[PDB]
RNA sequence: AGGACCGAACCGACUAAUGUUGAAAAAUUAGCGGAUGACUUGUGGCUGGGGGUGAAAGGCCAAUCAAACCGGGAGAUAGCU
RNA sequence: ACACAGGUGGUCAGGUAGAGAAUACCAAGGCGCUUGAGAGAACUCGGGUGAAGGAACUAGGCAAAAUGGUGCCGUAACUUC
RNA sequence: AAUUCCUUGUCGGGUAAGUUCCGACCUGCACGAAUGGCGUAAUGAUGGCCAGGCUGUCUCCACCCGAGACUCAGUGAAAU
RNA sequence: CGAUGUCGGCUCAUCACAUCCUGGGGCUGAAGUAGGUCCCAAGGGUAUGGCUGUUCGCCAUUUAAAGUGGUACGCGAGCUGGGUUUAGAACGUCGUGAGACAGUUCGGUCCCUAUCUGCCGUGGGCGCUGGAGAACUGAGGGGGGCUGCUCCUAGUACGAGAGGACCGGAGUGGACGCAUCACUGGUGUUCGGGUUGUCAUGCCAAUGGCACUGCCCGGUAGCUAAAUGCGGAAGAGAUAAGUGCUGAAAGCAUCUAAGCACGAAACUUGCCCCGAGAUGAGUUCUCCCUGACCCUUUAAGGGUCCUGAAGGAACGUUGAAGACGACGACGUUGAUAGGCCGGGUGUGUAAGCGCAGCGAUGCGUUGAGCUAACCGGUACUAAUGAACCGUGAGGCUUAACCU
C-alpha cells in the first residue's frame, strides 16, 4: 500500500535508516506496492559507515506495511510501521547481511530464499 | 441447457478444510414447474415457460389464473422463459429441481441491479473530481466540458453525463458452484450476484467455454 | 440563459397541456351520518367509517 | 432468513474458549509449507473482538523485536487450531486501540483476578 | 440514498427534532388529542409508544429514565399511575391515525393522533 | 519611560469562499494588522473649480473628477452614423 | 429608493469559571428574525470524520490541517548590547 | 545581481531529478558613489527558496449533518 | 470592430491514419536472440515527478507503448487566471521632458435563474381496428474488444562459444469496467460510554439543555472503497497485405483470365444490455361482454332505458424502486408499515441497595442497564364497506374450407 513519495523504514544492516519510495515498478500506471514486490528507493538518512550512503538510487522490496496482507482465510497481518529491505539494483540480491524484525510468509519465493532464512521470526 | 429461477437469500462464507474462506451467495431455487412449452409449429422457436413461488389466490387475475388452470400448475409469483438447445425436451406441468445443476461447473447469474436513482458523473462514469481548492468556484464534481466548438456544434449521442443508476438487468458470467442441495432447495456460488436480498435471479449454465 | 426568439401562444399552450389538475371523482360516504367525505379521512362533524371520534 | 442461520450452524465449530478484551491470549495456528503442516504459536493481548455468527473474529496485538505486530483471527476458520487465555486482564473498554501508541511500561494491562 | 434508512429529518436540526419530539410527546399524554400534520404524527408513534410500555413497569430506575425523556415530573407521574395499568394488556398499537384534511395557511396534510383507550 | 510587547472596545482592510438581475450601486463569513499615539471620535467652523486639499494615487472635493454640480451662449459644430 | 445581513455619538453594566468590557452558560429584560408543509436525487453552499501514503496537487502549502494557557528548567549564530 | 539580451552563462551546494534559490568567477548588451555606493541588528498582512510537524491539497475520493435545488399550497419578476 | 475572449493548465472528450505498442506478412548486408526496412491493419491501450506561467524542452525513474495530427492552434453561458497586456511602483536603457522600451521586477474584481437545437435520463397522451393481463420473437442500436512477467516444451532447434527460439500449453499480475458487503475497513450528528464549564429539575443523588455532534472513545444497519468475485475468451463466416494448387492466353512459365485452398486484435458473428412508435406498429397464451326500445333528410348515423364484465384507475399502508411521475409489495380470505415479544449487535458491569475506606473511590447484585435502520415472529394500531373509468360480440372486400 506503498506509493510514490513514501518514507519507509528499513529492516537490514545495509546502512540506510530512512528511505523514500520513488517508483512502483512492474506495471504502467501502477499505484501501490504490496508485500514482496520491487520498488525503487532513495536513501534519506544513513549511519556514517554503512554499505550505502545518502542519495543513492537502488531497488528494494516491502516486507512490512500498516495496511497488512490478507490471508486466504480472511485474516490480516498488519504492523505498526512500513519497512523495506534493500537490494542491489542489477542483481536483485539483498545488500545487507542480517534482518531486523519479523517478516511475513508471502515473500517465500525463489528470489527471496535468502531473506526468510535470514529472518528471525515468521 | 436451460436455466432456472432463484431468489437471493443473502450472502455468507464457507470454510473449506484446507483453509480457504470462500465467499458464497445462497440462492434459494424452488422447483420450477413448467407452465408452457413452445415449439416451431405455432411459435417458430423453441422455449419453455416456468413459474415458482406462491402468490395470493385473490391477487392473481382472471387471465393469469386461466393460464395456470390450463397448465394444471399451481400459481406462482412470476413467469420466465428459457430457450432450449438441440436435444432437449420438456412437458407442460412437469417440475424441474435444483439437481439439474448437480454436474455443471460454471454458471451465469442474471438479475436487476440495486437501484441508486439519479447519480452524478463522478459515480456514473468514474469522472475524476476537479480541484477542491486553488481558486475553483462552483465547479467541483461537475462534468466540465461536454463537447467541442462550432464544429461539430453539438453533443454526440451516447455522451456520458449523469442519469439513472441501477434497476436494470445485468448478467455476471462464469461463477463457480460450491454446493447443490435439493434437500434444502439451495444453491451455492462463489462471488457476488446483482440485486438485493430477496430479489429475483436467473441461473443458467455458462456459455463461456 | 436568455431566450432568443419570442414563443407563441401555441407553444405556451402545449407546455400548459400537462398543467391541468384532476378532480377527486369519488368521495366516500360515512355509514351512519351518510354525508360525503374524502376516503380514509374523517368527515366534517367528526365521523370516520361510522364512529364518532372527536 | 432462517435458511442462512441453519447453513452457518453446520460449519460452526462447537467449542471456543470464553475471552474478553484485555486477556493475554495464546493462539495456535496451522501453517503449511512444502508438504508438511505445523502448529505455530502466537502470544499477545487481544484488543478488539467482533462477534458476528460464523464471521466472528478477534484481533490480538503482539510486540515482537521491538515493534508491534497485529493479527485478526477468523475464530471459526479451520486454520486456527487452539485458543488459550494465559492471563485475565482488566480493561474498561471492549476495544483497546489505544495500545497502538503505548509501549513499554505504558502498555501495561492490569490483571482482572475475577 | 435512503436505502433501508429509517427516521425522517423533517427539514430541521437533529437537536431540534429531538426537542420537538420531547415536547410534543408530553402533549400527547397531557391532552390525549392533537390535531397536527401527518408526517409528525406517524413518528410520534415511534417515540410515545416505547415510552408507555416502558411505563408499564414501575421502578425508581424506570422513573428516572422516563424523566430523562420528556423532562417533566407531572408527565412522569401521569404516565406511570394511569396509563401503566390502563395499557397492561396492549401488545402495541397504543395510538391511531385519523386524517383530517389540510390546513388553510399552507395546505399541510394534518391528521389527529389518538390513544385508543380514550372514550 | 517607550511613535515598547500580547490582546478586547475602537480604527482599518492582507488572504480565501460566498455573493455577484446580491441581503448590500464594495458586503457577509473564517482568519488578519494597529490598538497611549504621526491614535481615534462627537460638535461647529475654514479652504472651491484651472481652484482647494493631498505622509503624493492625478487621489479626494455630496455613490460624479486628467478639471465638480446647476443654469445660460446652445438648436455649439459634426466632411460621421 | 425597500418593514434592507450595512452605517450612526454618549450613559448603566449582575452570578459561575475566567487576568479581563475576551470567551462559554446564565439573572433582570427582550426576541424566535412576515411564507410554510414534505421528500431525503444529481449538483451548489456551510461544516464533521477517515484506511494507507503525507505536498506527489498547484504558478504558488491557496485552502485546510496543526500550535495555543500558567509556573519552572533551558535556549544558538548575529548585534547598534 | 529589482539591472545580464545571448542565458537554463560556467562551477559548487541542496534534489533521484532544480529555467527558481544559495555561494563563487567576471565576457558589467546596459552597476557605481546623495535623481547616493556597499554592509547593516531589529522590524514587515513585503518578494524568492528550503526543512520539521501537519493534514482530502492530492493518488481518489467515501460517508454523514444542515441550507437550497425537487413536490404541494400563497404571492410572484428579468435580461431578451 | 452597434464585440466571434488570448496562451497555458484542469475536467470531458471525438475523429483521421502518414501506426507508438499489440496483430499479420514480404525483403534483409535476416545463424538464433535482437534489429533495419516496407506493406496490410484505427479494434483496444497509449506514464509519474524536478525546473519553468509555459506549449516545447532537459533531467530522474517507469512502461509493451509513453504516436503524429484535425476538431474557433477542441473545450472560460465548464473551471483557473500563472503569462501576455489596464490603471500603482522600481531597475537598466532612450528621450531635455511628459513618457517609452512581447526587456526585467512586486501587486492587481473572470457575470448569466437555459427559450430553441443537441445530449443524458424519466413520464403523460394517442396509435397499433372489440377491450384487457401476461410471456416472447427479432428488424435495429449500444457496451465490451488492452497487455506484461514466470514456468513446461528446452536449456531443445540454431550457434565454434557466448548466448538462445518459433509453434503450442500452463500459471500469475498492471490498468479498465461491472456487481456485491461474506471478509478488512471508512462513515455512521438516530446506539452506548468517558469528560470540562455552566444553567435547570427544591436539594444529595441521578439526569436534561448549551458550548462546532461542546470535546472525544468505540460502534448497528445502509452506502462505500482501500475490500471480494467476474470479464475482455474459445469458436464460426467473408477477407486485407501476403501464401499457394491446376492452367492457358503466349507449345515454356505464371495465384487468374475459368475454377479451387489458406490468410490479422480490422469486418460479419459469437458475449452482455436496450429493443414492436419495427406507423412494416409483430408472435403466442389466457380472460371478459351474446338485453331491448325508438329517431332520421338510411349513415362505419343518432338517441333512450337497463346493463358496468375482465381489467384499469383512485385511496391507504409502503419499499434495499424513486427528484416528481413511474416501478414493485400489501389492504382484516392481512405480516404492507409501525408498535410489541424473543434474539442478535454495539457500548461496557446501569440505577438503587449493602460493605470497606475520614475521602476521592473500589467491590457484591453484575457481562448488569440501555440499544437505531438487523433476524424470527406477533392483528395491537392504521391499511372501510363502497363508488369511478372501462361495454352489449366487434367494419368492408376477396380467397379456402365447413354445408
Amino acid at each position: 500500500m506503498i506509493q510514490e513519495q513514501t518514507m519507509l523504514n528499513v529492516a537490514d544492516n545495509s546502512g540506510a535508516r530512512r528511505v523514500m519510495c520513488i517508483k512502483v515498478l512492474g506495471g504502467s500506471h501502477r499505484r501501490y506496492a504490496g508485500v514482496g514486490d520491487i520498488i525503487k528507493i532513495t536513501i534519506k538518512e544513513a549511519i556514517p559507515r554503512g554499505k550505502v550512503k545518502k542519495g543513492d538510487v537502488l531497488k528494494a522490496v516491502v516486507v512490512r506495511t500498516k495496511k497488512g496482507v490478507r490471508r486466504p482465510d480472511g485474516s490480516v497481518i498488519r504492523f505498526d510501521g512500513n519497512a523495506c529491505v534493500l537490494l542491489n539494483n542489477n542483481s536483485e540480491q539483498p545488500i545487507g547481511t542480517r534482518i531486523f524484525g519479523p517478516v511475513t510468509r508471502e515473500l517465500r519465493s525463489e528470489k527471496f530464499m535468502k531473506i526468510i532464512s535470514l529472518a528471525p521470526e515468521v | 441447457m436451460i436455466g432456472l429461477v432463484g431468489k437471493k437469500v443473502g450472502m455468507t462464507r464457507i470454510f473449506t478444510e484446507d483453509g480457504v474462506s470462500i465467499p458464497v451467495t445462497v440462492i434459494e431455487v424452488e422447483a420450477n414447474r413448467v407452465t408452457q412449452v413452445k415449439d416451431l409449429a405455432n411459435d417458430g422457436y423453441r422455449a419453455i415457460q416456468v413459474t415458482t413461488g406462491a402468490k395470493k389466490a385473490n391477487r392473481v387475475t382472471k387471465p393469469e389464473a386461466g393460464h395456470f388452470a390450463k397448465a394444471g400448475v399451481e400459481a406462482g409469483r412470476g413467469l420466465w422463459e428459457f430457450r432450449l438447445a438441440e436435444g432437449e425436451e420438456f412437458t407442460v406441468g412437469q417440475s424441474i429441481s435444483v439437481e439439474l445443476f448437480a454436474d455443471v461447473k460454471k454458471v451465469d447469474v442474471t438479475g436487476t441491479s440495486k437501484g441508486k436513482g439519479f447519480a452524478g458523473t463522478v459515480k456514473r462514469w468514474n469522472f475524476r473530481t476537479q480541484d477542491a481548492t486553488h481558486g475553483n468556484s462552483l465547479s467541483h464534481r461537475v462534468p466540465g466540458s461536454i463537447g467541442q466548438n462550432q464544429t461539430p456544434g453539438k453533443v454526440f449521442k451516447g455522451k456520458k453525463m449523469a442519469g439513472q443508476m441501477g434497476n436494470e438487468r445485468v448478467t455476471v458470467q462464469s461463477l463457480d458452484v460450491v454446493r447443490v442441495d435439493a434437500e434444502r432447495n439451495l444453491l451455492l456460488v462463489k462471488g457476488a450476484v446483482p440485486g438485493a436480498t430477496g430479489s429475483d435471479l436467473i441461473v443458467k449454465p455458462a456459455v463461456k467455454a | 440563459a436568455v431566450q432568443q426568439n419570442k414563443p407563441t401562444r401555441s407553444k405556451r399552450g402545449m407546455r400548459r397541456s400537462h398543467d391541468a389538475l384532476t378532480a377527486v371523482t369519488s368521495l366516500s360516504v360515512d355509514k351512519t351520518s351518510g354525508e360525503k367525505h374524502l376516503r380514509h379521512h374523517i368527515t366534517a362533524d367528526g365521523y370516520y367509517r361510522g364512529r364518532k371520534v372527536i | 432468513s432462517n435458511i442462512i442461520k441453519q447453513l452457518e450452524q453446520e460449519q460452526m465449530k462447537q467449542d471456543v474458549p470464553s475471552f474478553r478484551p484485555g486477556d493475554t491470549v495464546e493462539v495456535k495456528v496451522w501453517v503449511v509449507e512444502g508438504s508438511k503442516k505445523r502448529l505455530q504459536a502466537f502470544e499477545g493481548v487481544v484488543i478488539a473482538i467482533r462477534n458476528r455468527g460464523l464471521h466472528s473474529a478477534f484481533t490480538v496485538r503482539k510486540i515482537s523485536n521491538g515493534e508491534g505486530v497485529e493479527r485478526v483471527f477468523q475464530t471459526h476458520s479451520p486454520v486456527v487450531d487452539s485458543i488459550s487465555v494465559k492471563r485475565r486482564g482488566a480493561v474498561r473498554k471492549a476495544k483497546l486501540y489505544y495500545l497502538r501508541e503505548r509501549t513499554g511500561k505504558a502498555a501495561r494491562i492490569k490483571e482482572r483476578l475475577n | 440514498m435512503r436505502h433501508r434508512k429509517s427516521g425522517r429529518q423533517l427539514n430541521r436540526n437533529s437537536s431540534h427534532r429531538q426537542a420537538m419530539f420531547r415536547n410534543m410527546a408530553g402533549s400527547l399524554v397531557r391532552h390525549e388529542i392533537i390535531k397536527t400534520t401527518l408526517p409528525k404524527a406517524k413518528e410520534l408513534r415511534r417515540v410515545v409508544e416505547p415510552l408507555i410500555t416502558l411505563a408499564k413497569t414501575d421502578s425508581v430506575a424506570n422513573r428516572r429514565l422516563a424523566f430523562a425523556r420528556t423532562r417533566d415530573n407531572e408527565i412522569v407521574a401521569k404516565l406511570f399511575n394511569e396509563l401503566g395499568p390502563r395499557f397492561a394488556s396492549r401488545a402495541g398499537g397504543y395510538t391511531r391515525i385519523l386524517k383530517c384534511g389540510f390546513r388553510a395557511g399552507d395546505n399541510a396534510p394534518m391528521a389527529y393522533i389518538e390513544l385508543v383507550d380514550r372514550s
